[PDB]
């Protein structure tokens, strides 16, 4: 009967880059999903599958909480059946997704004058991600036929580009912290309830 | 695999790198322009150097993908924009020579000074000194001294430099497979490979000349009216059949005839609309001015300003501790960051300027979703055309009454409208022969049609013939009077002011039709018409992703420049001028001059 450690996922001082999205397994604890919804501090809280109000009356075997930072304009790709650089190359939600997607503006923490370059995203990849896949490779992307030999040159690009978060960017370019909650059911006892 | 797919990936990389490098540069340029310090000149130069270096490197890289093997046209447009190496097709020695020439002509212009023939230590620069004389003085000889000594002190210095500039620019242009540097400039209007929307570089010459022919009768009558008014004030200096003396035109070149208004005003006792007192009466401030302009654009269906705009713009003079560059400018920094810089005063002029500059911002916001390289006006004339129509609507009596700055008891009539149209014509129509003539002369110099030893001879023949203006002092080929104007000595193309002027009346006519405006076109206010806003927005969001001929057609239903709306706008003045001129000679003989007796 212990409380699920959501504070350490939502209030972490620093989030992961989306290409290296962080995952925390939630287990053996009691979760109050209606304090999260009723915070009134999130710009996005769209569940796919069941209402928050209603899933507080539920139990699952495991909950996963993926978190990362992206541009405001890109939060719309954190949803099933989307395309774009994030959905294709960084973090991909499946079609039959049953969890929640939460996001909020973090311009106050994740940008700074002259630029915050801490956060990266993957710009190129030979193909699209399978759902909940993660690619953290740093192999030079060979866009032409001549090999790259591990350095950048003509038709040979480092595959990860940095966001440059300045506080004066527009909202579409400002950083947004994102938490995705996946709920799973199996044959083992349901260790997450509310 | 293919060449196009690699170019797409190359542009994909360029766009993301460019956005950030351009953003730092704009940011450093912003901090200099709102806070003039030596440290800020430095940061501005370093970040601009990084951006310039990034572009040269990316231009070289882009040239390794041949357009010949690219079919997707927007990919082709972007690659081509990045590939124009420009000066870097010249040898390094010729490039350095050219940039040195460019630099010298620029500083000669901005630091050039004349001292009065009585006091070798009391001198005037062009700005403010000579400009104040040419805009305000009624004294024939003071104006003559300013006009002549500007051209003989600074123009003579520019002459040898300008000769060598033409040679090197022509080498640059031919090496890039243009026929000369003028043809290079006409490239801005070129469209290839879009059926029913193509446009050749030579076609611009023909359309400027054809539209100009239709402008001549309005201009001849404006010229004849202005000559008669000036003759009454300077009876011993102006022939009833001659050209206007060049130093009597209201600025240093006769670029605009705006400052002739006090001497030519038709109905000289009718009140002029100036809502300045009313703004001060109601305690307006800069914030209110820009809130009103925002309200204007929202009324036709266009977004409000971003929060960053209100947070980051500089809309008043920042006090006296920090110095700022107060020329009004609309900033598109990238990354959704839009700003206006303006030392706004509580005047009607600055109220209109704010609508003009916010139109720029509205254009910038609408094409922000285009890829980086297509974030611009459809051609060099579009941005300014878009800005101008906003001041047209905002200044009409209808609009000023609507927002409570003009009393409903204000009486518009025949005379106050003729007054207004004449003031408009002095500026708008007066610059059209000036602008065409200046560019024609450059186009012929670049083409080789004017030998060096006839440069000034041909300049003054074309002034007399085309513009109806005559030099008050004979000038041999030691002068370079073209270069005594900023745009010539600072290497800027000039036809953009001609094309822009026609575009703006095409836009305004179309938008006022979509707004269901009844009455003469110059009285139209597009406020509250979402049908007008949508039609404009359909062109704005294009940026330069479509041919300008198509972008134009989105607004006005036609694919080319057209003079008819300009003439439609000025028709009430045309018929009044024609009547006024019934007892005057209309036209000019070119052999009279002030110095030939
Ligand atoms: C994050 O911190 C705020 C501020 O103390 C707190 O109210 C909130 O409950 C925290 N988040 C979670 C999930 O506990
Ligand atoms: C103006 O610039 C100086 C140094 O360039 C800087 O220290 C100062 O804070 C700036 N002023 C303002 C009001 O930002
Ligand atoms: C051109 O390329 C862009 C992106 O590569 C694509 O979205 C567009 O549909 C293409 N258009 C044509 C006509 O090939
Ligand atoms: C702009 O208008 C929209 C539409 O009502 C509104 O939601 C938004 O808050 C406005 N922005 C500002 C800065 O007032
Ligand atoms: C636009 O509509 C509003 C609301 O009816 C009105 O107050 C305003 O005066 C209108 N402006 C014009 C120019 O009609
Ligand atoms: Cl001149
Ligand atoms: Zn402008």
């Amino acid at each position: 009967t212990n409380l699920c450690p959501f504070g350490e996922v939502f209030n972490a001082t620093r989030f992961a880059s989306v290409y290296a999205w962080n995952r925390k397994r939630i287990s053996n604890c009691v979760a109050d999903y209606s304090v999260l919804y009723n915070s009134a501090s999130f710009s996005t809280f769209k569940c796919y599958g069941v209402s928050p109000t209603k899933l507080n009356d539920l139990c699952f075997t495991n909950v996963y909480a993926d978190s990362f930072v992206i541009r405001g304009d890109e939060v719309r790709q954190i949803a099933p059946g989307q395309t774009g650089k994030i959905a294709d190359y960084n973090y991909k939600l499946p079609d039959d997704f049953t969890g929640c997607v939460i996001a909020w503006n973090s311009n106050n923490l994740d940008s700074k004058v002259g630029g915050n370059y801490n956060y990266l995203y993957r710009l190129f990849r030979k193909s699209n991600l399978k759902p909940f896949e993660r690619d953290i490779s740093t192999e030079i992307y060979q866009a032409g036929s001549t090999p790259c030999n591990g350095v950048e040159g003509f038709n040979c690009y480092f595959p990860l580009q940095s966001y440059g978060f300045q506080p004066t960017n527009g909202v579409g370019y400002q950083p947004y912290r994102v938490v995705v909650l996946s709920f799973e059911l199996l044959h083992a006892p349901a260790t997450v309830c509310g | 695999s293919t060449i196009e797919e690699q170019a797409k990936t190359f542009l994909d990389k360029f766009n993301h790198e460019a956005e950030d490098l351009f953003y730092q540069s704009s940011l450093a340029s912003w901090n200099y322009n709102t806070n003039i310090t030596e440290e800020n000149v430095q940061n501005m130069n370093n970040a601009g150097d990084k951006w310039s270096a990034f572009l040269k490197e990316q231009s070289t890289l882009a040239q390794m993908y041949p357009l010949q093997e690219i079919q997707n046209l927007t990919v082709k447009l972007q690659l081509q924009a990045l590939q124009q190496n420009g000066s870097s097709v010249l040898s390094e020695d010729k490039s350095k020579r050219l940039n040195t020439i460019l630099n010298t002509m620029s500083t000669i212009y901005s630091t050039g000074k004349v001292c009065n023939p009585d006091n070798p230590q009391e001198c005037l620069l062009l700005e403010p000194g000579l400009n104040e004389i040419m805009a305000n003085s009624l004294d024939y000889n003071e104006r003559l001294w300013a006009w002549e000594s500007w051209r003989s002190e600074v123009g003579k210095q520019l002459r040898p430099l300008y000769e060598e500039y033409v040679v090197l620019k022509n080498e640059m242009a031919r090496a890039n497979h243009y026929e000369d540097y003028g043809d290079y400039w006409r490239g801005d209007y070129e469209v290839n490979g879009v059926d029913g929307y193509d446009y050749s570089r030579g076609q611009l010459i023909e359309d400027v000349e054809h539209t100009f022919e239709e402008i001549k009768p309005l201009y001849e009558h404006l010229h004849a009216y202005v000559r008669a008014k000036l003759m009454n004030a300077y009876p011993s200096y102006i022939s009833p059949i001659g050209c206007l003396p060049a130093h009597l035109l209201g600025d240093m070149w006769g670029r605009f005839w705006t400052n002739l208004y006090s001497l030519t005003v038709p109905f000289g006792q009718k009140p002029n609309i100036d809502v300045t007192d009313a703004m001060v009466d109601q305690a307006w401030d800069a914030q209110r001015i820009f809130k009103e302009a925002e309200k204007f654009f929202v009324s036709v269906g266009l977004p409000n300003m971003t929060q960053g705009f209100w947070e980051n713009s500089m809309l008043t003079d920042p006090g006296n501790v920090q110095k700022a560059v107060c020329h009004p400018t609309a900033w598109d920094l990238g990354k959704g960051d839009f700003r206006i810089l303006m030392c706004t005063k509580v005047t009607m002029d600055d109220f209109l300027t704010a609508h003009h500059e916010m139109g720029h911002i509205q254009y910038d916001m609408a094409y922000a979703a285009q890829p980086f390289l297509l974030r611009n006006g459809a051609n060099e004339g579009f941005h300014e055309a878009v800005g101008e129509i906003m001041s047209l609507s905002a200044a009409t009596p209808k609009h000023l009454k609507s927002i409570g700055l003009l009393s409903p008891d204000f009486q518009e009539d025949n005379e106050t409208e003729i007054n207004f149209l004449l003031k408009q014509a002095l500026t708008i129509v007066g610059t059209l022969p000036f602008t065409y003539m200046l560019e024609k002369w450059r186009w012929m110099v670049f083409k080789g049609e004017i030998p060096k030893d006839q440069w000034m001879k041909k300049w003054w023949e074309m002034k007399r013939e085309i513009v109806g203006v005559v030099e008050p002092v004979p000038h041999d080929e030691t002068y370079c009077d073209p270069a005594s104007l900023f745009h010539v000595s600072n290497d800027y193309s000039f036809i953009r002011y001609y094309t822009r002027t026609l575009y703006q009346f095409q836009f305004q006519e179309a938008l006022c039709q979509a707004a269901k405006h009844e009455g003469p076109l110059h009285k139209c206010d597009i406020s509250n018409s979402t049908e007008a806003g949508q039609k404009l927005f359909n062109m704005l969001r294009l940026g330069k992703s479509e041919p300008w001929t198509l972008a134009l057609e989105n607004v006005v239903g036609a694919k080319n420049m057209n003079v008819r709306p300009l003439l439609n706008y000025f028709e009430p003045l045309f018929t009044w001028l024609k009547d006024q001129n019934k007892n005057s000679f209309v036209g000019w003989s070119t052999d009279w001059s002030p110095y030939a007796d």
